[PDB]
């Protein structure tokens, strides 16, 4: 993915 | 100009920020010619709100290098630590 929340 | 900064983010319940980039991550919104991992958004109420900002480049997390790391590997590592993540970031100061 481009942007991934952690 | 650029500095390596250490911050420690407490999970509450996660880190409260998003990342883009990595080897095979299709780039990032800041330094398109850089394969690195970049903080992209920060939750304003969250555990990273006083510590990280969009554009920060993560180069180490709990001792693990994030130089030349894949997007998915970077995500999985950050997610698998249970309690706290000590980050070394590069920031334009």
């Amino acid at each position: 993915g481009y942007e991934t929340w952690v | 100009s650029s500095m390596e900064i250490r911050v420690r983010v407490e999970k509450d319940p996660e880190l409260g920020f998003s990342i883009s980039g990595g080897v095979g991550g299709r780039g990032n919104p800041f330094r398109p010619d850089d394969d690195g991992i970049f903080v992209t958004r920060v939750q304003p109420e969250g555990p990273a709100s006083k510590l990280l900002q969009p554009g920060d480049k993560i180069i180490q997390a709990n001792g693990y290098s994030f130089i030349n790391i894949e997007h998915g590997q970077a995500v999985s590592l950050l997610k698998t630590f249970q309690n706290t993540v000590e980050l070394i970031i590069v920031r334009e100061v």
